[PDB]
């Protein structure tokens, strides 16, 4: 089947940085768009970021502008999200999602989620 | 049919050619290698049978 | 800008219909916003039900539909079941790939 497995979440110190990663399997990676979503506990889903199928373009929610970076390695079937000056306010479960829809802005297949705790 | 709708009956909506597999139907020119989505459709469609139809 | 509104909560008796709604602060919802709907049960990753306005996934119960109403998106249930208790979220696209999620509408079954 189609699966996304994210990890890299941990308990980290605010003001520092954290690199999250997602491994994809069960499908061709270089055919789709990849999306990131975060969900703070007790809250609904927010939108965080995206990346173009060929890696030529990245996209972000304004709230992470200048702080988050997305890139991927299509030879490893995986993508990365790294965030600097990580805020205590940004405590959330981060999800890796695969977007196969028409415009490619939102995911259809979702990973289990990795918890990012900042303290 | 039933009050909340009987959706237990399926029919095939997409196929490569004219006459029980669930292989994703490729509507476009892009291979559908396990993931459904735009131009990659699940071939079956449920009926919506209701007492009010 | 990133304001998407939903009814905070709905309560519907088993077998009854449910109408969940979603709209943006500007213009109106069209196919150009390629709306998505998600269902999240407590303790689980969210599941996508509707994509690109009205398309249904193979794992989406036929009971759900992505109809549009008076300039706003909706997710309609043709017959509520206990298994449907979840928080539902809508997602709308705008001038670019910067989707905005709605606050979320909690749906319970009476």
């Amino acid at each position: 089947e189609v699966q996304l497995v994210e990890s890299g979440g941990d308990s980290v110190q605010p003001g520092g940085s954290l690199r999250l990663s997602c491994a994809a399997a069960g499908f061709t990676f270089s055919s789709y768009w990849m999306n990131w979503v975060r969900q703070a506990p007790g809250k609904g889903l927010e939108w965080v970021a995206n990346i173009k199928q060929d890696g030529s373009e990245k996209y972000y929610v304004d709230s992470v502008k200048g702080r988050f970076t997305i890139s991927r390695d299509n030879a490893k079937n995986s993508l990365y999200l790294q965030m600097n000056s990580l805020r205590a306010e940004d405590t959330a479960v981060y999800y890796c999602a695969l977007s196969s829809g028409y415009s490619g802005y939102a995911g259809n297949y979702w990973g289990q989620g990795t918890l990012v705790t900042v303290s | 049919s039933k009050v909340g709708g009987n959706y237990n009956y399926l029919y095939r909506l997409f196929r490569k050619s004219n006459l029980i597999s669930t292989e994703i139907y490729q509507a476009g020119s892009t291979p559908c290698n396990g993931v459904e989505g735009f131009n990659c459709y699940f071939p079956l469609q449920s009926y919506g049978f209701q007492p009010t139809n | 800008q990133a304001v998407v509104t939903q009814e905070p909560s709905l309560t519907v008796s088993p077998g009854g219909t449910v109408t969940l709604t979603c709209g943006s602060s500007t213009g109106a919802v069209t196919s150009g916003h390629y709306p998505y709907w998600f269902q999240q049960k407590p303790g689980q990753a969210p599941r996508t039900l509707i994509y690109d306005t009205s398309n249904k996934h193979s794992w989406t119960p036929a009971r759900f539909s992505g109809s549009l109403l008076g300039g706003k998106a909706a997710l309609t249930l043709s017959g509520a079941r206990p298994e449907d208790e979840a928080e539902y979220y809508c997602l709308l696209s705008y001038s670019g790939a910067r989707g905005v999620f709605g606050g979320g509408t909690k749906l319970t079954v009476l």
